[PDB]
């Protein structure tokens, strides 16, 4: 069951509002800071900190095992996209500017070097295959009333 | 099956030429095969067929009969309308399967004509052009909501735009 | 040769 | 069952069968199987 | 088609007088009956419509959904016969003769050809709603979403009501294919463009756009099953009949009165897609998805074109079932827990093994997975925007995707992780709502089947 | 004309029948995955027919068994185009999944729901064969989408390991991702031809018709492995290996490939595609080969070696050799599924370690899976004469033989030699090194369900690629004048391969430290293209779709312009008419200011 | 191919099997309570390698709460037993 | 993973976790076991070297650089162990490790068959409803009132009587 | 070396703020630890509570949903930027859409006025 005292409501001002909300969202005041006050609705629901749910001690056997939280621990906010089935915050031992470097670099190469092959492409050492009956101008459709370019083909 | 509808082209069948040492086994297995399957099936088709020659039942096709068009129709009276509106969309349907008749002995022709399709396969796609030309000046822009008025629109700006043409 | 826990399956 | 055994649904088969009879008649006849003009010209007026 | 409503004038007093031990059973199974007499209108051997009186007529834009509204009647009771089961029998009896009202009223609607009694039967859809959701709720903002329903729905009433009138005085009569056989074309000026909105505004607020999609999650979360199936299925349904059957006279303003309006839908469609990602509450989640749809529905209408129109009605049934069985689904998990969040409950498919394929046959089916008259639809519509522009199928495929997206999100935060263990109330599925599911399926099985019936005024 | 059609529906009916039965209540009675394997035995042995009678008389056959609709000009029907690469691909399936089945009846005891899991596999089946010998675009599309659907559920047979959902979701994602082009090409040829059949599509052999081409590609891309939506296939592994093989060796995605090359009438009249298809499918060549060097996975391992051989078939699609990549596809499934079936023998022999890093002695402790896995390995470096050869070095005699762009030449010719190099890195890491796996041991491969397989497939990689390169009518000229520096090159590159494979192997050992170089942690991060896509893509769609729509625009916005403001408004207006006191010195002045107006109003007005 | 399950005696035999290969400090007599850092006068560092080993030796982790704080043979094989459930 | 761990930490952890980290991806680096002896070895003296050490300076420095390092040289795909995150068997038999309270809502129909181990259930939860109320003294006599506690929980301080709080522990199921 | 990011956040051990030995944020660790076990024991009283016949509440899960529900717009309070926000997303993209639309749409006009584009085969519409 379920009441307003025990439910959200607006922005503390006052440490004398601060420390009960914390204490219903059962966690301690010092750590307690809510949102900023922009006016989107975020209210006085805390603000944690941005970290996925991968991180989370995964031995400890949580109540959640799927989401590893706890009872009570509040929820963060954006949850929804760190139910572990989503965005991951793992660390990587390599740092971001350097894979989005690294990446862009290849990439980049890569295409400049298809466009140069492409302007300076490899062919062999011949001419074009031929085609002895006007390159088969029937066969391709035509017409049975046209003569068009005579292609006589020679040898060599 | 009107085969004056259907072509159905001829069928120049190959001859057998197997030299070699050894025995086709097309010939044993389809030889098998016709022998033991299509024996019951047939004797059952028979048996079906005698069943309904006894008890035979004939039906007719639907004709229906004509009646004035939009043209000879005055406006604000509805009868007429009506009788032209409905008389018109049969035309329609009737229209839209003949251009699927097209459709199918194209593909038909085609297959049948393998690769060479660019040469043999241009005489049906002729008639679909033209008959293609003609479904789009009778029925192209008019809307989910057609009618024979509407159609009617059509073929009169045409004709005006046509005929404005040739006097200049 | 054990148990093997399940839901009813029955309805 | 109803359903299925229902007959020639808003007549996507009498249409076929009249197709079908219609193109015979006009393949022979020699006309063409269809007139980029639907009703009759004659019969019609027009302003200048 | 006295046939069809006579029979569901009397399952009223049936209702009434009957025992309590017997009444479920007589009216449900007597219901089906109804069902299946409602099938004679499927016998349209020629092109000539089917008109019964003045005051009566059928088609096949409108046959369809009268048979899916005579046939969610029942499903509509089984599914509210678990809950209220402590609530007295006169509380239930009136609850009964609510659906069979809207049942009613539906029927002689779908069929109506003078706008004027569509638009009095359209409106009088009302009261059973607005009291199924008051009365038999779970929340307490129910009174608030109520209130926007019906203010949304008799705001959309009143113009087209005027415009009606100025039709009936202007033109002689209202009856419709004389609406058709004898209409004409507008000097296009901004009293024609006001009267063209007059008379869509209130079908559109009804099927809901990016706009004025607001009373749609209000209602279908905090009233109860029987509210949400009627909505997802047919209240949106008879705008979109509505606007069908009218748009015939509005030639040609509706080319460029309709830029506007096909890109609120689209842009709709994109951005609640997405919110059907992140929104927690289970029954909002599916409202927004028959949003998504429904915009889908509306580019179509507007364009009037026949692929379209098709299209347009394909769409339309698939999503009436498909989002009546997930709304029965969402139902049966609720009752078991009394809470719709989908976080709460998770890794079913260990004690709900069959049931789960009654969750997975619905998402493939929202997902536009074939051969369905979903994808069919969708496929179609998608082609008549295409030509009617080349730069649609950007949206088309944004919204496939985020579709195939949160259908996937659904299944697999209630069917697919570990299972819970304070769950001790998960008492098993019932054979009624193994039922109910079967039921909302098997027809998409034989429509996939034979869409013939199913196509519209095109085919 | 008879047996040819009968043989088509009835493989199709066998495939249904253990669908059929599994509605029924036998399968408690009964076993399951003996029936389905037999079933697919026969059916085998029924496709052969065709494979006859088509060589006997090169006769394609089209056939419409069932008029679904018709649409007002656009009708629509259960269509079959049963020539080459359908009739083929039937067999070449049903060879690999007969031994699939034996396998799993095997690998998976202990299992409870294992002929849930069957049916998922013949279903999957059924919606394969489809695709490959169907004609209308839309009964393809239909093959599509049901094998996308297929595989998630496969991959996520286990629906507690986590991460396989998301790699399910990857999946999905990226197989609707080709659905858009799809999609886009069934619309233009509905609109520009008005048929959606190969048929009627033929005569577009003349236009631009370069968007549908460009909806194809897409679709390519997703459906197979190519640069962009690649990263699917190595997570599917998370599932078992029997799927893992059949789903992402010979399947899901030679899908894409059989589109185009059905297509490829269309694809001979325009220079663009025949270009983009060497600068999307030979890289894709290089940014798996280099993830195919460090990955410890053998699952992982073998994904990689496919996208690189899919992207080579890519790459001889854009230089036209379409039945080229089709006998490579046929040969590549078989080796392709011998390896996972090889690999799934060993884990299941193990206590499930994927990982090479555990594992040795692999030739004395069970010869025949290694003896197998060498022949397989051999087969894809290309050796001369093992059903690889005869599509792989015909490819790379064309490659270089023709006008073909330089740099995709050469890192083709750079992932040649890098097949030899992850094979030998297979070789030693598992056959050649020491035991480093744990001590006890319960090793067990006497059981014919599992030797017999590996057998029948071995004879099969070994035989079937001469068989039909001698056999299939000759389609396209080859070009048989080259010097040998030129015509023997896959074969001295990949011995190259070897030679450096062994070197590197073996200084392995010598006591050098390792070092983590960054060439190398990129191969193994798979070049941290995931590692920023999967995590910046979602964060930010998805924090867009929280605050933008749902807040400020659905929960904050269309509520405080509409319905509140008119709340406060008339609010306020009743609060002003009703804010009145009961005085009646008030409301007669009142009523004597509306007497006063009423008398100016008619004055003015006359 | 599921080879039989773990007993006790199995276990037993095992860990002094590989207790006993180790050399650094034990005198080759390990009795089944013989503490590491009290009852043999070991490291930190030995006792951390002997819980690495057993990891090895049985396939699967031994978490680090728990390695910390194991200081018998008898309380590595409750722990075994107790996570793999053995002894029906 | 049963017993839970304290609020803060001491070096001695620290560096003990440290240890069989860098331990674990050397065995990832140097697949030989020779080598990872070798190497495991020298990481030992590196320890020892300045084991004796107790300034809480050079502990905080040699710590933060000891990670840094470990960081920057670690293995980029370390050696998972299947039955533990990362692997390739974590849960994958939690889609089959149902629990017990599945069984009341079965048919009679069906617990026909079992018999026996149905005739034992009942005499399992007599087992607790009859010890139930007495493990919450335990703790509401010994719930300290200095409000500072841990999550561990006492056993039967008394004989006969059974533990605090063992339903959510025993019949947890099997692995498999 | 390293660097932080919004997405790889800095891992425990290198965080400079760890290896602290504050008395104080010592014992806020203890605070936070008592906290914690208060409520897994209150938690494990209902878990295993026979006599029970369902489950359990669970109040934060209910107020986050209560915090992005419907607290929303009572503690909304409209600030530029955030209208300006709004106006973006409900005006910007509707309109870019309906220029490229009008323009394909004129342009295709144009082209058929002048009897131009290949409209071959589009009989179905
Ligand atoms: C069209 C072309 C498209 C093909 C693509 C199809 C996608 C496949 C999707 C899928 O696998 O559906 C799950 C479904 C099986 O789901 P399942 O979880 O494995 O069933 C196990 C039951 O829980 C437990 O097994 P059971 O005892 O219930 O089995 C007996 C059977 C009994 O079914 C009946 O007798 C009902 C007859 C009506 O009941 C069912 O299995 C489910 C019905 O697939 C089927 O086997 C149904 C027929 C498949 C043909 C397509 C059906 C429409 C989709
Ligand atoms: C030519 C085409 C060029 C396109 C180039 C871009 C293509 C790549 C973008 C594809 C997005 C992939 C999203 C995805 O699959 O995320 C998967 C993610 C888990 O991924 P993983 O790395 O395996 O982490 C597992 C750890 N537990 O976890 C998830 O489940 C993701 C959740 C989905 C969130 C909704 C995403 C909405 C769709 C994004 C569209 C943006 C891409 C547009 C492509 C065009
Ligand atoms: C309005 C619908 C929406 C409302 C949903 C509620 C439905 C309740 C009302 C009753 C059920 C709906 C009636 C559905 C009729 C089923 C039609 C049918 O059985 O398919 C007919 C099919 C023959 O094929 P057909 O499409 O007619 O012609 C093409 C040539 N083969 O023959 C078959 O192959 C059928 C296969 C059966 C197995």
């Amino acid at each position: 069951h379920m009441t307003k005292d025990m439910l959200p409501g607006s922005y503390p001002r006052t440490p004398e509002e601060r420390a009960a909300a914390a204490k219903k969202y059962n966690m301690r005041v010092e750590d307690y800071e809510p949102y900023p006050d922009d006016g989107m609705g975020y209210g006085d629901y805390p603000m944690l900190p941005n970290r996925s749910q991968h991180e989370r001690d995964p031995w400890y056997q949580w109540d959640h095992s799927e989401l590893r939280m706890n009872w009570g621990e509040p929820i963060h906010w954006d949850l929804d996209m760190y139910i572990r089935n989503r965005v991951d915050t793992s660390p990587t031992p390599v740092s971001w500017d350097v894979m989005c470097k690294h990446l862009f670099g290849f990439v980049a190469f890569m295409v400049f070097m298809f466009w140069v092959g492409h302007v300076f492409p490899s062919y062999q050492p011949v001419g074009p295959k031929q085609y002895p009956y006007n390159n088969l101008y029937l066969e391709r459709g035509g017409d049975p009333t046209k003569e068009p370019e005579p292609v006589v083909h020679y040898d060599i | 099956w009107d085969k004056d509808v259907y072509p159905e082209p001829p069928s120049r069948t190959p001859a057998p030429s197997p030299q070699t040492s050894l025995p086709n086994p097309i010939t044993y297995l389809t030889k098998a095969y016709d022998l033991v399957v299509d024996w019951p099936v047939t004797l059952v088709r028979e048996f079906i067929e005698r069943q309904h020659a006894k008890n035979r039942t004939y039906y007719y096709h639907r004709q229906y009969r004509r009646v004035p068009d939009i043209t000879e129709c005055k406006e604000g009276d509805v009868l007429c309308i009506y009788e032209a509106e409905m008389q018109w969309r049969r035309d329609f349907k009737v229209d839209q399967e003949i251009m699927n008749i097209i459709q199918e002995r194209l593909k038909a022709c085609q297959q049948r004509e393998g690769e060479n399709y660019q040469q043999n396969c241009a005489k049906e796609l002729e008639q679909f052009t033209k008959v293609t030309k003609a479904y789009q000046d009778r029925y192209l822009d008019l809307g989910a909501y057609y009618s024979a008025r509407k159609c009617l629109a059509k073929q009169k700006q045409r004709m005006l735009e046509e005929r404005k043409a040739a006097r200049q | 040769r054990l148990f093997v826990v399940k839901p009813s399956l029955y309805y | 069952t109803f359903v299925a055994y229902v007959p020639d649904y808003r007549m996507q088969e009498w249409a076929r069968r009249e197709a079908e009879r219609l193109v015979k008649y006009r393949e022979v006849n020699g006309l063409p199987i269809m007139e980029s003009n639907y009703f009759d010209p004659s019969k019609i007026q027009l302003p200048e | 088609m006295l046939k069809i409503i006579l029979p569901s004038l009397m399952l009223l007093p049936l209702t009434w007088l009957s025992s309590p031990k017997k009444t479920w059973t007589n009216v449900t199974s007597y219901s089906f009956l109804i069902s299946l007499t409602s099938l004679t209108l499927l016998w349209q051997t020629d092109e000539n419509y089917k008109n019964f009186s003045n005051m009566f007529s059928s088609d096949p834009l409108s046959t369809p959904l009268i048979i899916l509204t005579a046939w969610l009647l029942p499903l509509m009771l089984m599914a509210s016969q678990n809950h209220l089961k402590k609530d007295n029998n006169v509380l239930q009896k009136l609850y009964i003769s609510m659906l069979i009202s809207l049942q009613i009223l539906l029927i002689m609607t779908f069929s109506a050809t003078e706008l004027i009694m569509f638009y009095i039967l359209f409106e009088a859809t009302l009261i059973p709603t607005l009291i199924i959701i008051t009365r038999w709720g779970n929340q307490t903002e129910r009174l608030n979403a109520g209130i926007y329903f019906l203010f949304y729905t008799l705001i959309g009433s009143i113009p087209l009501l005027i415009a009606l009138i100025l039709i009936q005085n202007h033109v002689g009569t209202l009856n419709l294919m004389i609406l058709s056989f004898t209409t004409h074309t507008l000097d296009a000026s901004w009293s024609n463009n006001l009267l063209w909105l007059a008379c869509m505004m209130a079908f559109l607020i009804k099927m809901p756009l990016y706009g004025v999609h607001l009373w749609l999650p209000k209602a279908h979360v905090e009233a109860p099953i029987a509210g949400s199936m009627i909505l997802a299925a047919i209240l949106l349904k008879l705008g979109s009949y509505g606007m069908i059957r009218i748009s015939i006279i509005l030639d040609p303003l509706t080319k460029y009165m309709a830029y506007p309006f096909i890109l609120l839908s689209l842009w709709g469609m994109i951005m609640t897609s997405s919110i059907c990602l992140r929104q927690t509450d289970l029954k909002s989640l599916i409202a927004y998805s028959s949003v998504s749809h429904m915009a889908l529905v509306i580019a179509s209408i507007m364009i009037q074109t026949p692929w379209s129109f098709m299209g347009a009605t394909m769409l339309m049934i698939a999503h009436g079932l498909t989002s009546s069985l997930l709304f029965c689904l969402a139902n049966s998990n609720y009752e078991r827990i009394h809470s719709r969040t989908m976080i709460m409950a998770r890794g079913l498919q260990m004690v709900f093994p069959l049931m789960a394929t009654w969750w997975l046959m619905a998402s493939l089916a929202n997902l536009a997975l074939p051969p369905s008259i979903n994808l069919m639809g969708e496929l179609f519509i998608t082609m008549s925007l295409f030509s009617w522009s080349n730069f649609t199928i950007i949206l088309m495929g944004i919204n496939i995707i985020i579709t195939g997206m949160y259908s996937m999100y659904m299944i697999i935060t209630t069917q697919r992780g570990k299972l819970t263990n304070h769950m001790i109330n998960l008492q098993p599925s019932h054979t009624r709502e193994l039922t109910l599911m079967a039921l909302h399926m098997i027809p998409l099985i034989l429509l996939t089947t034979s869409p013939k019936l199913i196509t519209g005024l095109t085919m | 004309m008879n047996i040819f059609t009968t043989s088509i529906l009835l493989i199709f009916i066998l495939l249904l029948s253990p669908i059929l039965i599994s509605m029924s209540n036998l399968i408690k009675h009964i076993n399951f995955p003996l029936y389905t394997t037999t079933s697919i035995k026969f059916s085998f042995i029924i496709s052969l027919l065709p494979l006859l009678m088509f060589f006997h008389n090169n006769m394609e056959y089209m056939i419409t068994t069932w008029h679904w609709v018709t649409m007002n000009s656009m009708e629509l029907k259960m269509s079959f185009k049963t020539d080459f690469f359908s009739i083929l691909f039937t067999s070449v399936a049903l060879f690999v999944t007969w031994s699939i089945m034996q396998f799993s009846s095997w690998y998976m005891h202990s299992d409870p729901n294992i002929n849930r899991f069957i049916k998922y596999l013949t279903l999957f089946l059924i919606t394969m064969l489809i695709l490959t010998s169907a004609n209308n675009m839309f009964q393809l599309f239909i093959g599509w989408e049901g094998v996308g659907i297929m595989s998630f559920l496969l991959i996520g047979w286990w629906y507690g390991r986590t991460d396989a959902n998301t790699a399910a979701l990857q999946a999905i994602l990226y197989n609707r991702i080709g659905d858009i082009g799809f999609i886009l090409a069934m619309v233009w040829f509905s609109l520009n031809m008005n048929s959606w059949e190969l048929q009627q599509i033929m005569f577009s052999n003349n236009n631009d018709n370069l968007i549908p081409l460009m909806g194809l590609l897409i679709a390519a891309t997703g459906k197979s492995a190519q640069f962009g939506l690649h990263p699917w296939l190595p997570s599917a592994m998370e599932g078992p290996t029997p799927v893992s093989a059949l789903l992402h060796s010979s399947t899901m995605v030679v899908a894409g490939i059989f589109l185009l090359v059905r297509f490829h009438p269309l694809t001979t009249n325009n220079n663009f595609i025949l270009t983009t298809m060497l600068c999307l499918g030979a890289l894709t060549t290089l940014f798996t080969a280099i993830c195919a060097l460090t990955q410890n996975d053998i699952k992982k391992i073998i994904a990689f070696s496919t996208s690189s051989q899919l992207g080579l078939m890519m790459v001889t699609l854009g230089m036209n050799q379409p039945h080229l990549a089709f006998l490579h596809i046929c040969t590549h499934a078989f080796f392709k599924a011998m390896l996972f079936m090889c690999s799934g023998s060993i884990i299941h022999s193990l206590a499930d370690e994927q990982d090479i890093r555990k594992m040795g002695n692999i030739t004395k402790i069970m010869p025949f899976t290694s003896s197998c896995l060498v022949i397989g390995s051999l087969a894809l470096t290309g050796m001369p004469f093992l059903t690889g050869f005869y599509s792989k070095d015909l490819i790379i005699e064309a490659i270089n033989t023709c006008n073909t762009n330089a740099w995709a030449l050469l890192i083709t010719l750079i992932a040649t030699s890098m097949t030899a190099m992850y094979s030998m890195r297979i070789i030693y890491f598992v056959t050649m090194t020491k035991p480093r796996f744990p001590p006890l041991i319960s090793i067990n491969e006497n059981d014919p369900d599992l030797m017999n397989p590996i057998k029948r497939l071995a004879f099969g990689s070994i035989f079937a690629g001469f068989v039909i390169s001698y056999n299939i009518p000759p389609t396209s000229i080859p070009v048989l004048t080259m010097p040998w520096f030129l015509k023997t090159t896959a074969l001295i590159i990949s011995v190259l391969g070897f030679l450096i494979a062994l070197e590197l192997n073996n200084l392995t050992m010598k006591l050098s430290m390792n070092k983590a170089n960054p060439y190398s942690s990129f191969s193994t991060l798979l070049g941290f293209f995931p590692s920023i896509i999967h995590r910046i893509t979602p964060m930010k769609s998805l924090n867009l779709s929280l605050k933008t729509s749902l807040t400020l625009l659905d929960l904050i916005w269309l509520e405080k312009t509409i319905p509140k403001s008119t709340s406060t408004l008339h609010t306020n207006m009743t609060t002003l008419t009703t804010n009145q006191k009961g005085l009646i010195k008030l409301y007669f002045m009142s009523f004597l200011i509306n007497i006063i107006l009423i008398i100016i109003l008619y004055s003015i007005n006359l | 191919s599921d080879a039989p399950p773990l007993t006790l005696d199995g276990i037993k035999d095992r860990v002094l099997y590989v207790l006993k290969l180790y050399d650094k400090i034990d005198p080759e007599k390990l009795s089944v309570n013989s503490h590491f850092m009290k009852d043999l006068g070991l490291d930190s560092l030995d006792q951390v390698e002997i819980i690495m080993a057993m990891e090895d030796e049985f396939g699967f982790e031994i978490p680090d709460i728990d390695a910390e704080k194991l200081m018998c043979p008898q309380e590595i094989v409750d722990y075994i037993a107790d996570k793999k459930d053995v002894y029906e | 993973a049963f017993c839970a761990p304290p609020a803060y930490l001491t070096h001695q952890q620290k560096v003990l976790r440290l240890y069989k980290r860098a331990l674990r991806h050397l065995e990832s680096w140097c697949i030989h076991r020779d080598k990872y002896r070798y190497f495991a070895c020298l990481m030992r003296a590196r320890f020892e070297e300045h084991k004796n050490e107790k300034d809480m300076m050079r502990a905080t420095q040699l710590l933060r650089e000891a990670e840094e390092e470990f960081w920057q040289n670690q293995h980029p795909q370390p050696y998972i162990f299947p039955d533990s995150p990362g692997g390739t068997s974590f849960e994958r038999y939690e889609c089959y490790k149902v629990p017990e309270w599945c069984l009341d809502y079965w048919h009679p129909s069906e617990k026909a068959m079992y018999p026996d181990y149905f005739s034992k259930r009942e005499q399992w939860k007599k087992l607790r409803m009859e010890s139930w109320d007495r493990e919450v003294k335990q703790l509401q006599e010994e719930t300290s009132p200095d409000g500072i506690m841990t999550e561990a929980l006492p056993p039967a301080r008394r004989e006969g009587d059974l533990p605090p709080l063992w339903w959510h522990i025993v019949t947890r199921p099997r692995e498999r | 070396k390293y660097k932080p990011a919004p997405l790889a956040t800095l891992p425990s051990t290198l965080d400079p703020a760890e290896y602290d030995v504050s008395p104080e944020t010592r014992r806020a660790q203890v605070e936070r630890l008592s906290i914690r076990a208060r409520l897994k024991r209150e938690y494990l009283l209902q878990y295993n509570d026979p006599k029970r016949v369902s489950h359990i509440e669970d109040p934060a899960l209910i107020r986050w949903t209560y915090a992005r529900s419907a607290n929303i717009y009572p503690n909304f309070r409209p600030t530029p930027k955030n209208s300006l926000l709004g106006a973006v997303a409900g005006f910007g993209p509707l309109i870019f859409w309906y220029y490229v639309f009008k323009t394909d749409r004129d342009r295709k006009e144009r082209l058929i006025q002048e009897g131009k584009l290949d409209r071959k085969f589009n009989i179905s519409y």
